[PDB]
DNA sequence: CTAATGCGAGCACTAGTGCTCGCATTAGATTTTGTTT
């Protein structure tokens, strides 16, 4: 149904349809995210047939986009139950958004777990590891495996450590083996890739290179640089023809040229190019000599000569050092370590998963891999059929919402394709995303899924998914688009970039916003010209600028409707590719004045009050441990100096620095001053010693913060705030550990100890929340999604990490496991062909995505944009960035756009043909401020003071001087009575053996209670006999009053000569009787405890009296005793306090006197009167 | 707890407290995992830490200390197993020189006799502990094992004392808590028996049931005093006669609570049993919306006042959003101001920064970071100029004084005193030119580990420079043996130089390392590495000798000390004198026109050679000297 | 990687002397993205 709106025709397309799979394709600030949840909006709150919010999986694979969609769809729910008060469903669905199924897909995979751990083996109570406790287990399984294996000292096994470890021990292959496995868990079937891997190895002297898989990329290689050879040489001819220009080097320049276009020929027929290519010679440099010609156009043509020879022997060192029957045998001979190495690998993976089974722990791959277990009931080779499980979650869903769609890879792929209902061409599927945007590469991310679909879609929703397209930004102002679009035309194809940046693909203006004089887009080049490293320049140019746009305020425009915002921190964004440069950068910006936030992941074990605290912990543990103790003793904990230090050490110098501590202490006097420092410290070592044994970690390090002050202390230092904040977490995150496999001091350390020992870190705590005023530092990708008013992008002239392109293997999603061919007797070694071919493949890979990356970057900006990077010389690379650029195409070459190894390698020759550093080029509305900074731009006595240092108050009057005294001296008015246990028992006013390793039953209480149980049944109408005794007893025994064991302990005799007593036989014959009388009292305080008050409030005492009669001489108390006697005095005193709290009972609740009271003895049928 | 401890409030929670931090339950896992494990490090010595295995009536802070002394040696020597069972006694080395005899010292056989002593005792209850289990079969000899081991230690009296002397220190909550401890195991075990007691089990499930049934048990609650405050929850706790009442965490998921699904019957289980008659517990749905009368309830509990307050971030730092109460709230009481809970008083009024000054330790905290936020040009309130004064004030203003002087802190270092200089290097300081380029690297660094002769706890691990002297002596032994054979370097065929370098690292391989080449098939794999290294070392030094006019005069030849060179002397002002001592690696000499050739040459585990300006900055000062 | 250093050879110019050509080695350079509660 088509509807008027703010929304553009095809996001209301994107809204509305329905019947069949859906993907919304779309530029940076579309609306995808927008209409997707809109769509969400209408299908819950519709007049015709709404549906709840739990039918509905809206999944996203990062925890902050689902933040975000859960954020929209929540503003969006209230505020469409602002239009509609009355309605009970849309009170219901915002109830409901807490059950709501929208979240990543990791969330919803642990979901999917907890229900069904039945149908795979998983315990229902798992856990979900931390990184580290789960890789420490890794590591373990490692080395007990790499045991194993060289227990059994196979052949094989022997072969693959000698080619993949070093001379002296074996740890590359441990990182090897984690790597393979790491990386085989992107894939949905994990074992079958590993698998696939001897296939590449499968050849033999009668293959033919040409129709092998890789040869793909080999021969995409030799065809750049040929014709980037030939592409150069023609630019020399060119040269030959201007005025200046060299006119005789053409006939040499043609040679060349017949030479490499000789090649070109052929190109596929890599036998004949390794014929070739080694025999190629350019003839040498004619001489050109006189004042005809410019000498700047000489050198320039013979650089290019020069360059087309590098291409070509770069080609040749390559490609045909080795014959082609030399490549394929070297490669075959590899076969058998590559298998050794994939049983290697499959090992590992199968005992790692035992071992955290046992643990009852799950990484998170085994989220995402569990899951697609237990949503599959039969797979066959890709085929996969719904299980019970899936076909519930099918019911239960009645769409599927995908943001960010190009994040997800085949295992994500798997999973919504199981929870998904109906085929492709009658689906509830929905996904929106954006090609360009695709930079999860090292998680297997494809951009080939998305373009698949999106090729195979039609935009008539007929026979096929419906694809939907989406043209306009509402997001940027046009300085954004533009300098955006300036920069990508010219970076962004489909060689480099994997995705043509055409006229459908660039940024459209749809957004309406006043213009400012300043929001062009800065780029600002720092210099190395004439101790500080260069992030510091760099973040001291952000600061300046940051600082710049605040000392003349800024403009924001809530364009969404109408309103202006003044600046505030919060608007400005730094983003980074890493965040090693992230605390530098912070600590610059708060040197400035600037509040800055960061979530950071290390450098926490750094901080000089973590070493301090943790020092302490150890010393705890273990104090002989000399490096700690010492660090404990000279840190402010204790305040020892280096004197102090080598005087407790001068007490023994052979044993421990403990041993020379306790020395010390041994033979010290107590007037000196270091020997209170170390006194006071080892009494509370001892302290701590015996807390930590029965308290938990947490409690000892706030046991320790307590007794120290070291918390206080280190908020009084410079960097005061951050410090505390250390401390703060160390105690939260001890909290956290405790509670999972690491309670107590001991096991904690060890947690810590070998998480440090493997290079995991932890991050800085942090002051101020992401939700407050702070310019916040951030990586690009955890950006994705998300808008910002100011936008810096700095770490320009940074490389890219391009490590992996160096190892002696390379790891391909298509073609599996590349490696060196390598002889450990030889002790010889060379690349393959696949590997070089491999090589090749990700290097443009890897290019394509940090392409996209800068991409994701720029298009954050809503309406300012700063690209800040640096280098050695502006002028020098100047000169690079214009040798580039004298193409009149859009698109920047082919090769030299390859070579590129800084984000200033792509926007600098992009940005040198422009204007501001071809009217279709230059003339291009994009507008770029240029500033070439240089390194070196960029760069008493107080009386309360020395008032602070002497230990003195400070002189003066101040407003709150009485109110700070007062309280500083009040005490709480009721202190003494806080500890005292309101209720008491009339007792209060060992450690036993188990059942089954003592005698059979009949104890001393067990009797005594089996007779209690008695006097309080038997009838009191008269006087019983034996039998009527035994009667009741055997009563008793068939109730279940009496075990068999209680009943067998009875003294038959005992309690009928009770009866034959006067008190006995003044309670048989009394006006009213009771037995076995509860009782609750209240005595106020101060009688039990001195210093209680009157108004504080009474004591409760309990207990129960065994009988009370009333004759008519008045009211009695009868208690029986089972106690030892065949001693009159001694009993009457043992139960006297008891017996006024009875009679004090009675006399004070029931309003009654009781005169006399009695206690019967079953041992000899005593009865004692008090 | 904490928190409140520290403002000195009285509290009474509303829940029991978990059994997991006291020494008995520990003691007895960790006892299985002894046994399970097959005496691994961590399992060892987390039950020996519980102190419950220490000999009755020995000094705890004594034997605290021996026990510290054999974990860092069971570190070092990589005990486990066994190897604890055995019996072989256990033997102690101090230093490590593959050169040196292997003869022991007064101190070392003192040592080696306290770690063993403290072995004999930890092991044979542990030990018998193994023995009876193997021995038993079903569940209720295993439980008479786990008992007896238990009451052969004394675990009874050792709890006994420790709760007179947690009695005797005030302590008398946790005292009672020993004897609960004891008797909820004892508990377990009884109820254990008593219900498979006769059936036949494994070590593994044993485990499993002590570890569950464990993880279950519970303190008592404390009985409540005459004034606390209440801390309890919103579901069960019940109260009366309130008059303010504090409602924590009002955040999104938490307060409405988002409902656990976690059961055997689904919510759409539960709802379909439901329209066929039978009727169960709640739903999700359901609970989910009763929490608005839990949340009423909550809120019209207290007579006086009511606090409703909600945290923004987690201690972590990530972001906590408000619950949909927070923005009732404000609807209903549009004009009500909401007030800011921090921990940095600069951020509110005067009068609110008052309130942080409870007492002297609170007081002392929060001054310190203004005295610090002060330092930093921030006019602080005037709040904390009087809390300063009054703290001035005080008797014990020294702490404060100290807490304060973190105000004026550097790491600063105090120059040594002479007389203490003088005492701690000695008169006449022995050194190398290693201890040297240490100074030079960083003077602290050089008193920490030559003046403080502060060590770094070892491990059982073969690092970088244990390979590098078994190299130089390997490279020795192959040197003399070749003197032994009137052999020449270049005398040295392919199977020679296999042979000798086979035989040198055999014979250093059990002295390297405490043994630790022989410790594993992996060892002994780095042990083959290290002689395919050594091998093809020889040949290439064969190969130089065919091509060299210069001849080793000396190999590892030790100058000062006891060996052929003298020493490098040098006079100090204050009269003490330095000496240097070491060896050098080779010095080769060759006749020449210009007379006698010296050089010197360095087996080196690296790539590079000499930096000059390391050696004008003193930091490569070796070769240099030797050729001197 | 890449850029500089030096040493030796040849090819070409108008036999010696210039300068391109090629080889071989140090020297300096560089400092990851996400998934839970
Ligand atoms: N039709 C519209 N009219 C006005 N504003 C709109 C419209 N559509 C979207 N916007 C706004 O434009 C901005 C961009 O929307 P957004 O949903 O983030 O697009 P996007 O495709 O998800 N961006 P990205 O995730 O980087 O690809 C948001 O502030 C939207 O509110
Ligand atoms: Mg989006």
């Amino acid at each position: 149904k088509p509807a008027d709106s703010t929304w553009t025709d095809d996001q209301w397309n994107a809204i509305v349809s329905t019947g069949q799979d859906i993907l919304v394709a779309a530029a940076a600030g579309s609306g995808k995210t927008a209409v997707l949840v809109e769509r969400m909006i209408r299908k819950i709150t519709a007049e015709e047939n709404p549906i709840d919010v739990d039918r509905l999986l809206v999944v996203t694979f990062t925890n902050a986009s689902a933040a975000e969609m859960k954020h929209r769809i929540a503003e969006a729910l209230e505020k469409e139950l602002v239009q509609r008060p009355g309605s009970l469903h849309i009170r219901r669905q915002l109830s409901l958004l807490n059950r709501a199924s929208i979240s990543t897909l990791h969330s919803f995979c642990l979901q999917v777990l907890k229900k069904y751990y039945y149908l795979i083996d998983l315990d229902p109570g798992f856990r979900i590891a931390d990184q580290t406790e789960g890789e420490l287990i890794g590591d373990e399984v490692l080395d007990e495996l790499f045991e194993d294996e060289y227990a059994k000292g196979e052949k094989a096994f022997f072969e693959l450590v000698d080619r993949y470890t070093t001379d002296r021990h074996d740890l590359d292959l441990q990182f090897l083996v984690k790597q393979v496995y790491e990386y085989s868990r992107s894939h949905p079937n994990p074992e079958a890739w590993l698998e696939s891997f001897v296939h590449l190895y499968d050849v033999s002297e009668k293959s033919a290179i040409e129709e092998l898989p890789f040869y793909q990329y080999v021969k995409e290689d030799i065809a750049m640089v040929l014709n980037g050879a030939k592409e150069k040489l023609l630019r020399a001819l060119e040269l030959t023809k201007a005025p200046g220009g060299p006119a005789p080097r053409a006939d040499n320049f043609l040679d060349d040229l017949a030479q490499i276009d000789e090649l070109i020929q052929h190109q596929d027929d890599f036998s004949e190019l390794y014929k070739r290519v080694p025999a190629v010679s350019f003839k040498r440099a004619k001489a050109v000599k006189g004042d005809e010609f410019d000498p700047a156009l000489l050198d320039e043509a013979t650089d290019l000569r020069n360059g087309a020879k590098k291409l070509l022997e770069k080609l040749k060192t390559d490609y045909f050092t080795r014959s082609p029957e030399q490549h394929l045998k070297s490669l075959a001979e590899m076969k058998p370590v590559i298998e050794t190495l994939v049983q290697l690998v499959i090992s590992y993976g199968k005992r790692f998963e035992a071992a955290k089974q046992e643990k009852s722990i799950i990484d998170f791959s085994d989220l995402e891999h569990y899951c697609l277990a237990i949503l599959t009931a039969e797979n066959d080779k890709g085929e996969r059929e719904p299980s019970e499980a899936a076909r519930f979650y099918q019911e239960q869903f009645h769409e599927v919402l995908v943001d960010e769609y190009q994040d997800t890879n085949l295992v994500q792929e798997s999973i919504l394709q199981l929870v998904t209902s109906g085929p492709e061409e009658t689906g509830n599927l929905f996904m929106v995303g954006d090609v360009k945007q695709s930079i999860y590469r090292f998680r297997l991310a494809e951009p080939l899924l998305f373009l698949s679909k999106y090729k195979r879609f039609t935009e008539s929703g007929e026979g096929t998914g419906r694809k939907i397209d989406l043209n306009k930004n509402f997001r940027s102002r046009a300085d954004i688009l533009d300098s955006t679009n300036f920069l990508f035309k010219q970076l962004m194809g489909g060689k480099i970039g994997e995705v043509d940046y055409d006229e459908q693909a660039e940024l459209k203006l749809g957004a309406a916003y006043p213009d400012n004089d300043e929001t062009e887009t800065e780029l600002l080049l720092i210099d190395n010209a004439e101790e500080l490293e260069t992030v510091q320049f760099e973040a001291k140019a952000i600061a300046k600028e940051i600082r710049k746009l605040i000392s003349s305020p800024f403009k924001v425009y809530d364009g969404k409707k109408k309103t202006h915002r003044n600046i505030q921190y919060r608007d400005i964004v730094i983003l980074l590719r890493s965040m090693p440069w992230a605390p530098q950068i912070m600590e610059e910006l708060r040197a400035q004045g600037i509040p800055v936030y960061a979530n950071l992941t290390s450098g926490y074990f750094e901080a000089v009050e973590v070493a301090v605290a943790l020092s302490v912990l150890k010393v705890i543990d273990n104090p002989y441990q000399d490096i700690p103790l010492a660090s404990v003793l000279r840190s402010p904990i204790v305040g020892a100096d280096e004197n102090e230090l080598s005087l407790i050490r001068l007490e023994n110098k052979k044993a421990p620095y403990y041993e020379a501590m306790k020395d010390y202490l041994a033979a010290g006097d107590r007037s000196d001053e270091l020997y209170q420092k170390l006194n006071t410290f080892y009494g509370h070592l001892q302290k701590w010693r015996a807390f930590s044994k029965n308290h938990s970690v947490s409690e000892l390090i706030w046991e320790v913060y307590r007794d120290t002050k070291y918390m206080d202390y280190v908020g009084g230092m410079p960097g005061g705030k951050q410090r505390q904040a250390n401390l703060r977490v160390l105690y939260d995150r001890a909290r956290q550990y405790e509670s999972t496999a690491f309670r107590g001091l001991f096991r904690f350390l060890r947690f810590i100890e070998r998480m440090q020992e493997r290079g995991d870190d932890l991050g800085t705590a942090r002051g101020l929340s992401e939700q407050e005023d702070v310019v916040r530092l951030m990586t690009i990708h955890s950006s994705k999604g998300l808008e910002f008013p100011v936008v810096f992008v700095a770490g320009l002239g940074r490389n890219f990490n391009m490590m992996d392109l160096n190892k002696s293997y390379l790891l391909d999603k298509e073609l599996g496991f590349g490696t060196k061919y390598i002889h450990p007797q030889l002790r010889i070694s060379y690349p393959t062909l696949p590997l070089i071919a491999m090589k090749k493949k990700m290097r443009r890979e890897l290019l394509s995505e940090e392409l996209r990356v800068l991409y994701v970057a720029l298009t954050r900006a809503k309406e300012k944009l700063f690209l800040i990077g640096s280098c050695k010389d502006h002028q020098k690379q100047l000169a690079k960035w214009q040798a580039s650029a004298s193409q009149t195409d859009w698109l920047l070459p082919e090769f030299d756009r390859y070579q590129a190894r800084t984000y200033l390698d792509f926007i600098g020759p992009a940005l040198a043909r422009h204007r501001d550093l071809h009217a279709d080029i230059s003339g291009h509305p994009a507008r770029f401020a240029v500033q070439m900074i240089h390194s070196y731009d960029l760069l008493e006595k107080s009386e309360r003071l020395e008032a602070i240092r002497r230990g003195e108050p400070v002189p003066g009057s101040f407003a709150f001087d009485e109110k700070a005294r007062e309280q500083l001296s009040w005490t709480y008015p009721h202190q003494e009575v806080t500890q005292i246990r309101t209720k008491q028992s009339v007792s209060e006013i060992l450690y036993r053996r188990p059942a089954f390793m003592m005698k059979k039953g009949l104890t001393a209480a067990e009797k005594g209670t089996a007779m209690h149980t008695v006097m309080q049944h038997i009838p009191l109408s008269h006087v019983p006999s034996i039998e009527e005794a035994e009667q009741t007893v055997h009563r008793l025994y068939e109730k279940e009053l009496l075990t068999e064991e209680q009943k067998d302990a009875i003294d038959i005799e005992e309690i009928v000569q009770f009866f034959h007593t006067e008190i006995g036989g003044q309670l048989i014959g009394a006006k009213w009787k009771d037995r076995e009388i509860p009782f609750s009292l209240a005595l106020p305080a101060k009688e039990i405890y001195p210093d209680a008050h009157e108004a504080d409030e009474p004591l409760l005492v309990q207990g129960i009296i065994d009988c009370l009669y009333e004759t008519e001489d008045g009211l009695y108390l009868l208690a029986y005793k089972s106690d030892r006697i065949e001693a009159a005095p001694i009993l009457k005193k043992r139960y006297e306090t008891q017996i006024q709290l009875y009679t004090k009972a009675v006399e004070q609740i029931a309003k009654t006197k009781v005169k006399g009271c009695a206690l019967y003895f079953f041992d000899g049928g005593h009865i004692l009167t008090l | 707890k904490e928190v409140f401890a520290d403002y000195e409030i009285p509290y009474f929670i509303d829940g029991k407290a978990s059994m997991l931090n006291h020494p008995l339950i520990e003691f007895i896992r960790s006892s299985l995992d002894v046994l399970k494990g097959n005496w691994r490090y961590e399992a060892v010595f987390r039950c020996v830490k519980t102190e419950l295995l220490f000999p009755l009536n020995e000094p705890k802070a004594k034997v605290r200390e021996q026990v510290d002394q054999l974990e860092n040696y069971c570190i070092a020597y990589g005990i486990k197993g066994d190897r604890w069972t055995k019996g072989d006694r256990f033997q102690y080395r101090r230093f490590v020189s593959l050169d040196d005899d292997f003869a022991q010292t007064d101190q070392e056989i003192e040592m080696e006799n306290m770690l063993n002593d403290t072995r004999d005792w930890i092991v044979p209850p542990l030990f018998q502990l193994q023995k009876r289990m193997k021995k038993a079969k079903t569940v209720q000899e295993k439980a008479e094992a786990l008992y007896r081991y238990l009451e052969e230690t004394d675990v009874p009296l050792k709890l006994d004392q420790e709760r007179q002397r947690a009695e005797d220190d005030g302590r008398i909550i946790e005292a009672q808590q020993h004897q609960q401890a004891w008797d909820a195991v004892i508990q377990l075990l009884e109820e254990f028996v008593e219900m498979m007691g006769d059936d036949e089990i494994s070590l593994d499930l044993f485990q499993q049931m002590i570890e569950a049934g464990a993880e279950s048990l519970t303190f008592s609650l404390i009985p409540p005093a005459l004034d606390q405050v209440f801390v309890g929850n919103m579901d069960l706790s019940r109260m009366y006669g309130t008059s303010c009442t504090f409602v924590l965490g009002a955040n999104d998921g938490v307060l409405p609570a988002r409902p656990d699904e976690n059961g055997v019957l689904s919510d759409d289980d539960r709802e379909w049993l439901k329209t066929i008659g039978v009727e169960l517990s709640s739903g999700g749905r359901e609970r989910l919306l009763d929490e608005h009368f839990l949340i009423y309830m909550a809120f019209s509990s207290p007579s006086d006042r009511l606090y409703v307050s909600y945290p923004i971030a987690d201690a972590e730092g990530k972001t906590l959003l408000p619950s949909m109460i927070v923005k009732r709230l404000e609807e209903l009481f549009p004009h009500h101001k909401e007030r800011l809970l921090t921990n940095e008083p600069e951020q509110v009024s005067d009068e609110e920064q008052l309130m942080y000054v409870v007492n002297k330790s609170v007081a002392q905290s929060f001054t310190a970071s203004q005295l610090r936020l002060w330092t930093r040009e921030y006019d602080i309130s005037d709040v904390w100029w009087s809390t300063y004064n009054v703290l001035m004030s005080e008797q014990d203003r020294l702490q404060s004084k100290k807490l304060f002087s973190s105000l004026f802190f550097r790491n600063e270092v105090k120059q040594l005193e002479r007389s203490v200089s003088r005492q701690l290097y000695g008169e006449r300081i022995q050194g190398s030119v290693s201890r040297m380029e240490t100074f030079n690297a960083c003077p602290f660094s050089h008193f920490a580990s030559h003046g403080l002769h502060l060590k770094e706890r070892q491990f059982f691990k073969l690092e970088a420079p244990d390979i590098g002297q078994l190299f130089h002596s390997s490279l020795k032994l192959i040197s003399d043996r070749l003197r032994d054979e009137k052999l020449d370097w270049r005398d040295l065929t392919k199977e020679q130089c296999e042979l000798f370098s086979y035989d040198a690292v055999e014979r250093l391989a059990p002295k390297l390392q405490k043994e630790i080449l022989l410790s594993s098939n992996r060892h002994y794999y780095v042990k083959e590495k290290l002689q395919k290294i050594v091998t093809r070392v020889s040949g290439i030094l064969s190969e130089h000798a065919k091509a060299s006019g210069f001849v080793p005069i000396g190999l590892e030849l030790g100058f000062g000390g006891k060996g052929p060179l003298p020493p490098l002397t040098f006079q100090l002002k204050n009269g003490c004198t330095m000496e240097l001592v070491g060896r050098i690696d080779r010095v080769d000499k060759a006749e020449s026109s210009k007379g006698l050739l010296l050089r010197i040459v360095a087996y080196k585990s690296s790539d590079k050679g000499l930096d000059l300006a390391e050696v004008y900055y003193g930091l490569a000062l070796q070769m240099l000297t030797y050729l001197d």
